[PDB]
């Protein structure tokens, strides 16, 4: 088992992609929150 | 004038007292008064709190009742505790942290008696295993805002680390009162004392359990292991006969042996190993 | 591991937003307009997102 | 004779005069940017930021047009912020001591004694902004003013002025006064007294003074005093290598977080520029091992001070730490990257700082913007293609009202520092002689401690070093000579490839290898050419 | 020159060891 887990992650490579939810949606959410607060 | 770097220091006992008191009376708003001192005009220390009798059939109590407060203040002094009151506190169950309309008038009395008091609000049912919800507020006057000036002159950037919630903004907040940062003072003695919870005696770690229920448990586990073993290959064979885009959704209503067998393996190994080792050393510890 | 932890915290944050209704569309229109009808209310003529 | 040699070398008035002449003659800045940005100010933070940017933009140029013409805007400030305004008067009038006192009494109404005394106390600190190191009896004059002890604000201003003016004097009287002020137990003047005690004892490494300061900080009721003393006790033992180790083990065990942060500062300051494996290893392990948060920022940021001799080493380690879970580590990494390679506009730090420019956390964005501004002090658009992009980014983020405060504070500080000194000055991470510069290191440390007190930002001006070429044939009279460049005018463009430069003409550090010596001219340089500084040119 | 190659090799070895150490510490802390 240990040997198997030692040969586990060799094939994965170049996985720098890390995106959580969005890029410009934070501005829209903040604008909506401010509009709700104003009303 | 006042600045945004004002700090408040709350001990552990005060926190636990107020948390328990707030949790006890969940459906209504209980209240009490704190006590401590102002070592300077940047930090305020609170060291002890006490609850006060309430008038039922409601969710709000007026703080004006001099007999009880005076008696408690003159009786606590007889056993140490020469401190004075610094403010009041009350709990909002499941709402959040803000000051209702009557709360401004309620804190106006303390402001009149002492211009540098504070109001503490604790949420007893929105906190779980950490992240207790406690906020601290002070009032402002609108005449100074008429002058085109804003309170809480800013001298540093350590006062804007936490963004307020939307529900605090919905109510009065910055147009009626300002929040201040909070901190907990910790020392080594009480922290070392407090970690004794759930510790067990030396007897509990040397008992080796009955040798009759253990075999029953192993026999029970082995049969479900067998059934999952039989069901494994059926799911193994059809792993690629269907497009993988719907592969995840295929496992939304029925269990999968692969995930449902590892826990059996783990518990079984742990129990067997520990039961063996306990008897192993016990055979020689005693005679 | 770090990506997993940060995703968990943000997932905690983003669960306090409003839901979205489901509806039936009857027919479309010109210049990005459609007509829909959701059962616990009348008929609404609405627009379409850019995607 | 020997008197003239002593006046030139020991007094150092000629060097200051030459630097001031180079700064004044080659003062090139755009004043329309400040006028455009002033219209967007609608808060006290914006006013303080604008005053700081105005003071930093005209350092040494002796041009107070913005402060004189905009007195109506300057009158809006009040309370301790008004004291900061006094510090601004110290930026424009750097040097020129012969009129410094006459300037102070010109602007500070000490005899009037207005209702707000703060504007007087900060004036004392303004003196420290003028007399950088050649205090003399004027510094002793401060010892008279500090004798007043009228109030906390006045005492704090006097202590700050005395500490700034008399840096490294090692006078016994200053140490005794600092000890008395620390024992006075004041919550508002104690921080300035601790800063003065730390500054006035640089390089002494006195065991008695360090032990007394540690004992005093061990038992005090004010957090401000502890935070002020942490940097003094760190700075009192600068760059003594293993001699500092005896203290470090003590400060890495204290339960008080401020003492741990002071220990990190002491490690960083005692190992400046030396690539120690153990120091880096421990300073970076503390940044993940301890449970508190501010000490994480201090530990991460302290790596920048110990890699500046090899600028191409920081992106190798902090790249993985830049995307950590908590924003404190991100802020520390960004500020360390900005502070390490501040001498030149490296093309590797910009790609790392670009994603941080729009991070969800506001203060990490501010730190990243400050790091980007400082990393790129004296670059051109041809050398690095990020000049226009970042300038327009600063302009766009400074003119949008929907951003929260301190998100654009970094932006306005960036705009102020980009055109610092009329582009006639530069960061001083490394000196031309290959040795660390004490004033620049002190200013960098003080700027790194800006999170505790805004009025301590101006000390960054101690890290500004002029970038000009000065040649002379006589010590008293300047000659009329010419210098020729060898590169295209685009590369050496200021804010044909044989452009002629005069005797006091300034040259960028990246375009100092294309300067041609005037062989045709009679005067010749005794010292080797292709090197900065003031040199004497023999006449032939 | 050949001396620089030697010194660079020692620098790289030591610096990589330090990186490996604190990455092990990072991996230990992340699950906690």
């Amino acid at each position: 088992h240990n040997m198997s887990v030692k040969a586990m992650r060799f094939p994965p490579k170049s996985y720098n992609k890390d995106l959580e939810s969005a890029e410009e949606r934070r501005e829209r959410e903040q604008q909506d929150l401010e509009f709700a607060k104003e009303m | 004038a006042v600045d945004t770097a004002e700090q408040v220091y709350i001990s552990s006992l005060a926190l636990l007292k107020m948390l328990k008191h707030g949790r006890a009376g969940v459906p209504m708003e209980v209240m009490g008064l704190m006590l401590g001192e102002f070592v300077d005009d940047y930090t305020v220390r609170v060291i002890d709190v006490f609850a006060m009798p309430q008038s039922g059939t409601g969710v709000s109590v007026e703080a004006v009742d001099p007999v009880f407060q005076a008696k408690m203040l003159d009786m606590l002094k007889q056993t140490g505790r020469p401190e004075m009151v610094v403010g009041w506190y009350h709990s909002h169950p499941g709402f959040g942290c803000w000051l209702s309309g009557v709360d401004i008038n309620t804190q106006q009395s303390f402001e009149a008696l002492s211009e540098r008091a504070v109001a503490v609000v604790v949420d007893p049912i929105q906190s779980v295993k950490g992240k207790v919800v406690i906020d601290a507020f002070r009032l402002i006057n609108a005449n100074m805002m008429v002058l085109g000036h804003e309170p809480r002159q800013t001298t540093s950037n350590l006062g804007h680390l936490n963004k307020p919630s939307i529900q605090a903004l919905i109510h009065g907040l910055n147009r009626h009162y300002y929040s201040i940062t909070i901190n907990y003072r910790k020392n080594e003695l009480e922290q070392k004392m407090l970690l004794n919870l759930h510790k067990k005696s030396w007897m509990e770690g040397l008992t080796l359990q009955d040798y009759s229920e253990h075999c029953k448990h192993n026999e029970s586990v082995v049969k479900e292991m067998l059934e999952l073993a039989k069901n494994y290959n059926k799911a193994v064979e059809e792993e690629d006969k269907m497009t993988p885009e719907q592969l995840a959704i295929k496992n939304v209503g029925k269990q999968d042996p692969k995930r449902h067998l590892e826990e059996h393996v783990d518990v079984l190994m742990t129990s067997n190993i520990v039961q063996c080792l306990a008897a192993m050393l016990d055979t020689v510890v005693f005679k | 591991l770090n990506a997993k932890v940060r995703l968990l915290r943000e997932e905690l944050q983003l669960l306090q937003e409003q839901g979205s209704y489901v509806g039936e569309v009857v027919r479309a229109m010109d210049k990005k307009k459609v007509l829909v009808k959701v059962h616990p209310e009348g008929k609404f003529v609405v627009d379409v997102d850019k995607n | 004779d020997q008197t003239l040699k002593m006046i030139k070398i020991l007094s150092g008035e000629m060097a200051i005069e030459l630097h001031l002449q180079f700064l004044i003659r080659n003062n090139n800045t755009d004043l329309m940017i400040l006028k455009n940005t002033k219209d967007a100010v609608r808060n006290s933070v914006c006013h303080t930021a604008t005053v700081i940017a105005n003071s930093f933009m005209h350092c040494g140029t002796t041009s107070d047009q913005f402060l004189r013409d905009n007195l109506e805007w300057l009158a809006r400030a009040t309370n301790w912020a008004k004291f900061t305004a006094t510090a601004s008067l110290g930026v424009i009038h750097k040097g020129h001591e012969k009129e410094a006192l006459q300037l102070m009494a010109t602007y500070l109404p000490k005899d009037t004694s207005p209702g707000s005394a703060y504007q007087e106390g900060g004036g004392l600190y303004a003196l420290g902004l003028i007399h950088a190191n050649h205090g003399g009896d004027i510094i002793d004059y401060l010892l008279n003013q500090l004798k007043n002890a009228s109030n906390d604000i006045v005492r704090h201003g006097g202590s700050l002025g005395l500490g700034l003016a008399a840096m490294g004097t090692a006078r016994q009287d200053v140490y005794d006064l600092l000890k008395t002020n620390l024992y006075q137990d004041d919550a508002v003047t104690g921080e300035a007294a601790g800063l003065a005690l730390g500054l006035v004892m640089l390089g002494s490494k006195n065991a008695q003074a360090i032990e007394d300061m540690v004992g005093y900080a061990q038992e005090t009721q004010h957090e401000k005093i502890l935070r002020g003393l942490a940097v003094g006790i760190a700075l009192v033992m600068y760059g003594r290598m293993e001699e500092a180790d005896a203290l470090i083990e003590s400060l890495c065990r204290d339960k008080d977080p401020i003492l741990r942060r002071s220990g990190m500062y002491t490690v960083a300051m005692a190992y400046c520029g030396s690539g120690n494996n153990k120091a880096i290893r421990r300073l970076l392990h503390v940044a993940v091992s301890d449970v508190n948060d501010d000490v994480r920022r201090a530990a991460v940021e302290s790596l920048g001070f110990i890699l500046f001799r090899t600028p191409e080493q920081c992106p190798s380690v902090v790249s993985l730490l830049s995307e950590s879970y908590n924003p404190h580590v991100r802020y520390g990494a960004a500020m360390a990257l900005g502070i390490c390679c501040a001498g030149t506009g490296n093309k590797e730090a910009i790609n790392l700082l670009e994603p941080m420019t729009n991070d969800p956390v506001n203060y990490v964005r501010q730190g990243a913007l400050i790091a980007s501004a400082l990393i790129m002090i004296q670059q051109t658009e041809i050398t690095c293609p990020k000049v226009n992009q970042f300038r327009q980014l600063y302009s766009k983020v400074i003119n949008d009202k929907h951003d929260d405060v301190m998100a654009k504070f970094g932006a306005i500080l960036a705009q102020g520092i980009l055109d610092a000194g009329g582009h006639n000055v530069t960061i001083s991470l490394q000196s031309r002689t290959g040795h660390t510069h004490m004033p620049s290191v002190v200013g960098v440390l003080v700027f790194t401690q800006f999170w505790f007190w805004f009025p301590l930002s101006h000390f960054l001006s101690l890290a500004y070093t002029p970038t000009c070429v000065i040649g002379l044939n006589k010590d008293l009279k300047m000659p009329k000579v010419q210098y020729k460049s060898n590169c295209k005018p685009s590369t050496f463009a200021y804010p044909p490839n044989f452009q002629l430069l005069d005797n006091p003409a300034r040259v960028m550090p990246a375009q100092l290898k294309v300067l041609t010596m005037p062989e045709t001219c009679r005067y010749q340089p005794f010292k080797p050419l292709s090197i900065g500084g003031i040199i004497i040119l023999k006449d032939t | 020159d050949l001396y620089s190659r030697y010194k660079k090799l020692q620098q790289e070895l030591e610096f990589l060891e330090v990186q490996e150490e604190y990455i092990k510490d990072e991996q230990k802390n992340l699950k906690k």
